[PDB]
């Protein structure tokens, strides 16, 4: 299910990214 | 800040980077943050873009499902940057696929989500000024 997958990956990436600030 | 203006200027920049001219410190910080994010996750964005298969039939449900999943258990500034970059992906795919009217819809959807879903979190966490402060050390 494409959109659910995209949102989950974006969430993971987001949380990694904000840690990099 | 005017969230519609933030959306409109952001989308205009994502599209201008693709050679498309769309007749519509916070802006510049968001601009660099979103670019840093999609550069960092270039392979992931390439894969997302290739599976979007965007059509007017699917656009609204794609947008709503991705965004609901992205904020499923809450909000932070990285997830807000991701929200903007995902909206940018949908807009670039729209013009690439000769579906440029969808850009107007996507901008409306993004403005409605920022104003009516993310507003109370943004306000409770220092507003856009807090984002500028947090990402400032990463600028330039
Ligand atoms: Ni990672
Ligand atoms: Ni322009
Ligand atoms: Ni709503």
């Amino acid at each position: 299910w494409l959109a659910q997958r995209l949102g989950r990956e974006l969430r993971r990436l987001s949380d990694e990214f904000v840690d990099s600030f | 800040y005017d969230n519609r203006e933030i959306v409109m200027k952001y989308i205009h920049y994502k599209l201008s980077q693709r050679g498309y001219e769309w007749d519509a410190v916070v802006h510049l910080t968001l601009r660099q943050a979103g670019d840093d994010f999609s550069r960092r996750y270039r392979r992931d964005f390439a894969e997302m873009s290739s599976q979007l298969h965007l059509t007017p039939f699917t656009a609204r449900g794609l947008f709503a499902t991705v965004v609901e999943e992205l904020f499923r258990d809450g909000v932070n500034w990285g997830r807000i940057v991701a929200f903007f970059e995902f909206g940018g992906v949908m807009c670039v795919e729209s013009v690439n696929r000769e579906m440029s009217p969808l850009v107007d819809n996507i901008a409306l959807w993004m403005t409605e989500y920022l104003n009516r879903h993310l507003h109370t979190w943004i306000q409770d966490n220092g507003g856009w000024d807090a984002f500028v402060e947090l990402y400032g050390p990463s600028m330039r």
